[PDB]
């Protein structure tokens, strides 16, 4: 009387990707360059 | 311009046009609307950009513009700044072609000659190009401001 599929569970992954190393290249690369100076700017001294 | 540099180049070889020279060929054909850019803001200010930099010159070095010497008078003071306006045209001609070539053709070749001929000081020159390539810098953006330096700084470089 059992169902051989009872249907087909979906699976939370275990691996989290922004850890994958490309996101995790370009996540340090964006925050590393909006922290630094921004090109083509007049004032730039006066941002904290 | 780069495209002729290359060519030229290209020429003493004999060999068509290299595929990393057509690639600068590439990248400076790119580039060639923020070129035009960079000399429209110059030449739009370039009544400002002169007379500061005449104003500045002047008072690093008073003694060419003290009696007895070459910036003496409205007429001579006016004729020194003409010079400044020239290369400012020489430069802004430099910049559009993205390479020194015209810069020298026109002006550089034989300052020397030409300038104590008229008994103008060169490195007094010198330090007027210095003011203009200061001045048009502050004007320009950060990215426009390292080019436009470089094309300043041949004129510099020669009149020593």
């Amino acid at each position: 009387d059992a169902i051989v599929v009872p249907s087909f569970a979906p699976v939370k992954p275990r691996l989290d990707n922004t850890k994958l190393p490309l996101l995790s290249r370009a996540i340090a690369e964006q925050e590393a360059k909006a922290r630094q100076a921004d090109p083509s700017k007049p004032r730039f001294i006066e941002l904290g | 311009s780069v495209v002729t540099k290359s060519i030229v180049n290209a020429d003493a070889e004999a060999r068509y046009l290299s595929p990393g020279e057509l690639d600068r060929i590439k990248n400076f054909v790119s580039t060639g609307e923020r070129r035009l850019r960079i000399a429209q803001t110059l030449t739009e200010n370039r009544e400002r950009i002169v007379k500061q930099a005449g104003d500045q010159l002047f008072q690093k070095r008073p003694d060419v513009v003290s009696p007895g010497g070459n910036a003496y008078g409205e007429e001579m003071t006016a004729t020194c700044l003409r010079d400044l306006d020239y290369y400012l045209r020489l430069v802004t001609y430099g910049i559009v072609a993205g390479d020194v070539t015209p810069i020298e053709e026109i002006g550089l070749v034989g300052v020397r000659e030409m300038y104590n001929s008229l008994g103008t000081p060169i490195p007094a020159v010198a330090e007027g190009i210095r003011a203009m390539k200061n001045v048009a810098c502050s004007l320009l953006s950060a990215e426009d401001a390292a080019e436009a330096g470089s094309y300043f700084d041949f004129v510099i470089g020669a009149m020593q």
